[PDB]
């Protein structure tokens, strides 16, 4: 159920997470460490907080009939963790649990 | 053909030609749905639930409504699924179970929509035999001579709009805002107010629907409204604050001539009713909005940038000059529509 | 300028002028008296009547 | 002809509600005005509100709002589409409003006006 | 900077109540808001309930019947209480802040806006294993 | 009434420049002849206000190659090709059909320094 | 307005076929005649055929007969009784049919003749 994302280090990978946009759509990107917490990267459909940089991507609210993307640039070995996503949207209730967890490994260990 | 020392007693309260305006639109406007298609067979049991969306337990305002249809062929039936307002279905006494409202009293023929409601502009020439005359004084009260007359062959301008609390895109007169009357000391006659300057109205319904076609029979089609791809957003109207202001600063000023210039004129929303007479009724884009209008009512007046949101409710089905057995379904519209008017007088 | 005497030459326009001053333009309201599917029949029959009363 | 019927007398307790219902039949009851009025015993007339009955358009007097409703009900059978039903729900009584209450209808002349009242109800008694 | 740790039994038997701890540093617990997440091995986490100061609380609708919760207010603290502990209560159970936002998409005044929360820190997490 | 307004009022403009007055139409002026009545006035100040041009299209006899006239029933306007020293003065719009005749405001062309 | 959308651009394999769809919007088209002509490059226009959509006679040019066919789509609804569609399916291809091809409408005018063509399609490029 985890899907797996593989690519080079350096290249772009893309993680899809959650139902098909019915409404408007705020989602809340985190970031699992394996034995920790998470981490919040994203907090708003594209804004980031302060400690993390501007190689993330998140897709614009504001599209209808899509699926939220978390979309990254510059791949790396810190960045190989576990991703999740949280959608509030405006049209169907509040989502009380979050969505399924991608795996996102990188090549060449 | 401006004539000369002249003068003619004008009344425009017992005027027999917008008799024969009103008796004219109402023949044709049902001269212009005849061919068009009868919705007897849509008339059925309908079992409605909730719109997907957050409800909140406190608004309704749609109805994902799914029912037996009849097809093409006479034996096979289709179950097919359509939106409605709450305005145009009645909870007959699980999920629940509803039927359309006009269904209690009269089938109704739905608009054929490569027939537009737009008004186009309707002049009266006179006929042979006959003349129009035409007053040309700016302080015309409304009854009684007109000491500049002149004749014509033919009318202006003169487009359709059908509205209630205040018209829109009527004539407005030039010198200033001017108030008419048939006895302003009685009660039952309206008083009926032409402004100068055009306030300006802006209308909208933000639900982009989505058009979606059912066969009820051979050669007949029926509109439904698909789908709410978007948002659920509830349809409003705006006007200029300030100039709203100002616009009622020039009436309250017209109207104390008539009653004096010490007196407390305030404004109030409508006492009851029905809908269409409480409520702002007229058409945008061929679909009938109904919006509340107690947000530019209420003031008060003593003898010394934003602007106002009002809501708006909107009805499919519309019975309008209040026949026996005859209301019409107006069908819903492909995507998000807007229009812009200049409210001419208010009544 | 179309001119003030187009006036009198005009439809109805000696209406407000004298009765001696009429007369000279007293053949316009004399021409333009005759000559100008339910709507079909509303019309037709606007236009008899008008040529009835011109006939009477 | 025409006929205005009401309903019969009434006797209620201070704080209800009453509701009147003037039946009205001759005529074309979506066209002419229905007004109220009330007779106080040794105080005179007092007009209550009219209501136009083609969509329902209703006014009050000023000292009555707030505690007077006036609605109606037309006939929707084109087998009799004359007919038709007036309905005043006066609130808020008190021992002051121990009176006779009218629905009137308009004259049905050209030339008269709105206020010159014909054709009268029979007269609900209504004592607090 | 922020640190912030629970203390709870983390060995609980079947059918059994339950409480846990929230400790400050860096800022107190009555400027921030505060929730519960908890976290099955190999699961996406799950969000308990948040609570406000001045009474404002909610939980799941899941879990609407049995959790309650409260502040130490005093002490400076953040309490817990569940009941009826059964087999699917064994997460790993955290702590956090919240910092909520409004995404407005319409006419405000008609009601067309809803706050979205997220979580701007973490606690360090417990292991909280229900013992048959 | 149908009274017009002139767009803009004051024009200094350069001695070989392109100028462009509007004046619009409240009613629509159209005769029986078919031909918009309007007139084009300047007066020099301190005399006689002349004709600039015709209806539209057809021009005062007297009167030089550098003014032309353009409209199509409801909005109409000038453009004058070069300026002079004597095209100082106050202009109008004026109209033939319906009584009373009214007028523009009127403008006065200025010089540039 | 009158609009002449035509499909987009096409790779063929020289003995294939081609389908072109010429949709028309913005009038009758119950009436109008539609032809099809084609640019080769450096080498000139070439008419191709005629099609009436009132029933579909057509008439092709004589060097293009046993290769070319073309139908037509009329609308049955009578909500959108004016947008139709032309297809022209063309055979035989060779590498010296590499061009470009247009549909196009006759003048709106009752003067104007049949081939005098106002109204034209944007474009379809046909390389094989
Ligand atoms: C009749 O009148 C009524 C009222 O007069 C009209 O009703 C209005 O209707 C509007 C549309 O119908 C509706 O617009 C909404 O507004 C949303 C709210 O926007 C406000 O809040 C923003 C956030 O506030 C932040 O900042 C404040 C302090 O500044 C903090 O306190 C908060 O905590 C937040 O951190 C704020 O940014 C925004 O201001 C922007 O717009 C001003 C307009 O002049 C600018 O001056 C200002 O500089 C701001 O500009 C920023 O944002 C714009 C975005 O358009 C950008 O271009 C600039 O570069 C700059 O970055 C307001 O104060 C707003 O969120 C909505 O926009 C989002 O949703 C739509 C949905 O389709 C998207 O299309 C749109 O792109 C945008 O999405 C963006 O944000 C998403 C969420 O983060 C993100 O996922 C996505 O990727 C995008 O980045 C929309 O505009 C009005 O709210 C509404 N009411 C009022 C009172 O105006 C009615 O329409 C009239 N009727 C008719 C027929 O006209
Ligand atoms: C009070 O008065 C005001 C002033 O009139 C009223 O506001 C008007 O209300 C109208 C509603 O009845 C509204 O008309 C609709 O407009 C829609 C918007 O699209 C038009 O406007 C854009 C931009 O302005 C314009 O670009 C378009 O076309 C222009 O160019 C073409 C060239 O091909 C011209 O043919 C066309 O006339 C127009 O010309 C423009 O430029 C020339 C210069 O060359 C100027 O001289 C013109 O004045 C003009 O500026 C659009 O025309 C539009 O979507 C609507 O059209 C749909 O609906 C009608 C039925 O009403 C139907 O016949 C159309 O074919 C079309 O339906 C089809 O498309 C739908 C969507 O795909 C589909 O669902 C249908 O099934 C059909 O397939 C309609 O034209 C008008 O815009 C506004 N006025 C303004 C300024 O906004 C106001 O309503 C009045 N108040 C009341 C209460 O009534
Ligand atoms: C008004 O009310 C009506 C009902 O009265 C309602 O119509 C129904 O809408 C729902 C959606 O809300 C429809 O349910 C979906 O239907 C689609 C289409 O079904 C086709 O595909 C299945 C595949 O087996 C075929 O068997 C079938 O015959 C159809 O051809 C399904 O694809 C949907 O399944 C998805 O959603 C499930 C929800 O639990 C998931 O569990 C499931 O895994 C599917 O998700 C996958 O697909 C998604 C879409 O691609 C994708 O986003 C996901 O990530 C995942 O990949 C679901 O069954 C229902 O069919 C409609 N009924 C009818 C008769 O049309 C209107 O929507 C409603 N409208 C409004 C405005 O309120
Ligand atoms: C729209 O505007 C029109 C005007 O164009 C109004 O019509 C007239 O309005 C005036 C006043 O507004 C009315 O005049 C009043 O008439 C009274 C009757 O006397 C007249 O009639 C008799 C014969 O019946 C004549 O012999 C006599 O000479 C008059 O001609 C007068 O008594 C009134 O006098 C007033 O002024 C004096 C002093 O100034 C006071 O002492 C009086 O008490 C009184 O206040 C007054 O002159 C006139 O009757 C109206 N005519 C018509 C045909 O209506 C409309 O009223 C107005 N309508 C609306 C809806 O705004
Ligand atoms: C989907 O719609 C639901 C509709 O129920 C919506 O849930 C509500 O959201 C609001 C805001 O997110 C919650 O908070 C309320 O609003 C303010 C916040 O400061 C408080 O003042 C409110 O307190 C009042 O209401 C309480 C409950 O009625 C009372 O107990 C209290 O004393 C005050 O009177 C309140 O906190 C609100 O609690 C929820 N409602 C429920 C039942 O949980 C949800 O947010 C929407 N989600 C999306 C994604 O759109
Ligand atoms: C309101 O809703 C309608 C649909 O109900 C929206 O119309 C859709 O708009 C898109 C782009 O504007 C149209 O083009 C499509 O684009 C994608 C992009 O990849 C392309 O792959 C598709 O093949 C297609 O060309 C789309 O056709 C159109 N939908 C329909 C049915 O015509 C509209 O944008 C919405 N408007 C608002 C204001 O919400
Ligand atoms: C004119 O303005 C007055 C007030 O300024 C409006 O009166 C208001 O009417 C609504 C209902 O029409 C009342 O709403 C309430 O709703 C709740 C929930 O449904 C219900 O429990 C109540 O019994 C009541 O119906 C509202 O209280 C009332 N306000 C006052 C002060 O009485 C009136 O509706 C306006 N007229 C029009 C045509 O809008
Ligand atoms: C008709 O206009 C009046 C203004 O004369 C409107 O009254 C305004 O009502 C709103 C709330 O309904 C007031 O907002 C808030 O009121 C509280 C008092 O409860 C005040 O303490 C807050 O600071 C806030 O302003 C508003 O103040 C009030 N206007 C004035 C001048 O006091 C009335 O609502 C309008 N009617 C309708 C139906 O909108
Ligand atoms: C409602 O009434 C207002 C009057 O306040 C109308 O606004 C004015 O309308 C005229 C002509 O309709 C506009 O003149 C235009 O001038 C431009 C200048 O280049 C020209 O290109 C146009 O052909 C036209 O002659 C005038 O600008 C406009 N004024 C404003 C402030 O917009 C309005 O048209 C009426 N209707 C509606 C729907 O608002
Ligand atoms: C559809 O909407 C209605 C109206 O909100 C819901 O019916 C009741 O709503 C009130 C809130 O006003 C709740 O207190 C009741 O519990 C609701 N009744 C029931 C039986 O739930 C209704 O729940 C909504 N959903 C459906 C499927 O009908
Ligand atoms: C036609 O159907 C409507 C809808 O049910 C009826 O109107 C309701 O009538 C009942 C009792 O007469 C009232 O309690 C409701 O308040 C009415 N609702 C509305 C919206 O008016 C109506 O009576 C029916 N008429 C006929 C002649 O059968
Ligand atoms: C009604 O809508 C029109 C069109 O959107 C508004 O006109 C524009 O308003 C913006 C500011 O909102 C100006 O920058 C533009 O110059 C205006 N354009 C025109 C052609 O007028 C209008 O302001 C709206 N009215 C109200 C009261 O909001
Ligand atoms: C009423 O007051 C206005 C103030 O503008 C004044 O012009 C007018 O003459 C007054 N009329 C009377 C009857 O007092």
């Amino acid at each position: 159920a985890p899907t797996f994302v593989s690519v080079a280090p350096g290249q772009t990978a893309r993680i899809t997470c959650g139902e098909e946009s019915l409404g408007s759509r705020s989602v809340i990107w985190y970031q699992q460490r394996p034995g920790q917490a998470p981490s919040l990267i994203i907090y708003n459909n594209n804004d980031r907080p302060s400690g993390i940089p501007d190689r993330f991507s998140g897709s614009p609210g504001s599209t209808f009939g899509t699926t939220a993307t978390l979309t990254i640039t510059s791949v790396e070995a810190g960045d190989e963790a576990d991703y999740y996503c949280h959608i509030w949207d405006s049209r169907r209730p509040t989502n009380w649990v979050f969505g399924e967890g991608t795996t996102l490994i990188v090549l060449s260990q | 053909i401006h004539l000369e020392n002249v003068t003619e007693e004008f009344n425009m309260w017992k005027n027999n030609m917008v008799e024969q305006m009103h008796t004219d639109i109402i023949s044709l406007w049902d001269q212009s749905l005849k061919p068009c298609v009868k919705l007897t067979p849509l008339c059925v049991t309908l079992q409605c639930t909730n719109v997907t969306n957050n409800i909140t337990d406190m608004r309704g305002e749609l109805k994902n409504c799914s029912f037996n249809m009849t097809t093409e062929l006479r034996d096979k039936k289709q179950k097919v699924y359509s939106l409605f307002y709450r305005l145009d279905v009645v909870q007959i006494n699980s999920n629940k179970e509803y039927r359309l409202i006009n269904c209690n009293t009269s089938a109704c023929t739905q608009a054929c929509p490569k027939v537009s409601f737009e008004p186009i502009p309707i002049h009266y020439c006179a006929p042979a035999g006959f003349a129009i005359l035409k007053c040309k004084d700016k302080k015309f009260n409304g009854t009684g001579p007109c000491p500049s007359v002149s004749t014509v062959q033919c009318t202006h301008g003169i487009k359709p709009v059908v509205s209630t609390q205040l018209l829109l895109n009527g004539s407005l007169a030039e010198e200033e805002v001017m108030i008419r009357s048939e006895n302003i000391t009685n009660n039952a006659k309206n008083i009926l107010v032409q402004f100068n300057t055009p306030v300006q109205i802006n209308c909208t319904r933000p639900n982009n629907n989505t058009r979606k076609s059912i066969r009820i029979g051979p050669g007949q089609a029926f509109y439904a409204t698909g789908d709410i791809i978007g948002d659920i957003r509830q349809a409003h109207c705006n006007v200029s604050k300030a100039t709203w202001n100002e616009t009622l600063g020039k009436v309250v000023k017209q109207l104390r001539k008539h009653f004096g210039n010490n007196t407390i004129i305030r404004f109030a929303n409508s006492s009851g009713g029905d809908l269409e007479v409480t409520t702002h009724s007229f058409n945008c884009g061929g679909e009938f909005f109904y919006c509340n209008t107690s947000g530019l009512f209420n003031s008060t007046w003593i003898s010394n940038n934003d602007s106002i949101t009002l809501p708006c409710r909107i009805k499919q089905i519309i019975n309008m000059w209040q026949r026996i057995g005859q209301c019409m379904y107006a069908p819903p519209i492909q995507g998000v529509i807007r229009c812009v008017s200049n409210i001419t007088g208010l009544i | 300028a179309v001119g003030i005497g187009a006036v009198f030459l005009g439809f109805l326009g000696a209406a407000g002028s004298t009765m001696g001053a009429a007369s000279m333009t007293l053949t316009v309201q004399a021409r333009n008296l005759l000559s100008g599917t339910v709507w079909g029949i509303k019309q037709l029959q606007a236009r008899v009547l008008a040529v009835e009363r011109y006939l009477r | 002809q025409v006929q205005l019927v009401q309903s019969g007398a009434v006797i209620k307790t201070p704080g209800s509600s009453v509701k009147i219902s003037c039946r009205a039949s001759g005529y074309n009851f979506r066209d002419y005005s229905i007004h109220w009025v009330r007779l106080i015993p040794d105080k005179g007339f007092e007009w209550i509100g009219w209501i136009k009955p083609l969509w329902g358009a209703v006014s009050y007097a000023r000292q009555l709002q707030g505690r007077v409703s006036m609605t109606r009900q037309l006939s929707q059978d084109p087998d009799d589409p004359d007919w038709g039903v007036a309905y005043m729900e006066f609130s808020g009584l008190t021992p002051a409003d121990t009176a006779e209450y009218f629905c009137v209808r308009r004259g049905s002349c050209d030339y008269c006006g709105d206020f010159p009242w014909q054709y009268w109800g029979q007269g609900t008694v209504v004592v607090v | 900077q922020v640190h912030l740790q629970e203390s709870g039994p983390g060995l609980v038997k079947p059918s059994e109540t339950l409480s846990l701890t929230c400790n400050v540093s860096g800022t107190l617990v009555r400027d921030n808001y505060w929730s519960w997440i908890r976290q099955p091995l190999g699961k996406q986490p799950e969000w308990i309930g948040y609570v406000h100061d001045s009474g404002d609380t909610n939980y799941n609708p899941s879990l609407k019947s049995r959790v309650h919760l409260s502040l130490d207010k005093s002490k400076n603290l953040v309490s817990l209480r569940l009941t009826g502990v059964t087999a699917a209560d064994s997460a790993i159970y955290y702590c956090a802040t919240t910092k909520h936002g409004r995404r407005i998409y319409g006419v405000v005044a008609f009601k067309e806006w809803f706050t979205y929360f997220y979580m701007d820190v973490w606690g360090k997490g417990t292991s909280v294993t229900v013992s048959s | 009434d149908v009274l017009m307004t002139q767009t803009p009022l004051s024009l200094p403009v350069s001695l070989g420049d392109q100028a462009s007055i509007s004046c619009k139409s409240s009613q629509s002026i159209v005769y029986k002849d078919g031909n918009s009545y309007l007139e084009w006035y300047l007066q020099k100040v301190g005399q006689s206000p002349k004709l600039l041009i015709y209806r539209v299209s057809n021009r005062f006899s007297g009167v030089p190659d550098r003014f032309s006239g353009s409209g199509s029933g409801t909005d109409f306007t000038l453009k004058i090709s070069r300026v002079e020293a004597e095209d100082l003065g106050v202009y109008y719009c004026f109209q033939g059909t319906h009584l009373p005749y009214t007028f523009g405001g009127g403008t006065k062309l200025e010089m540039k320094r």
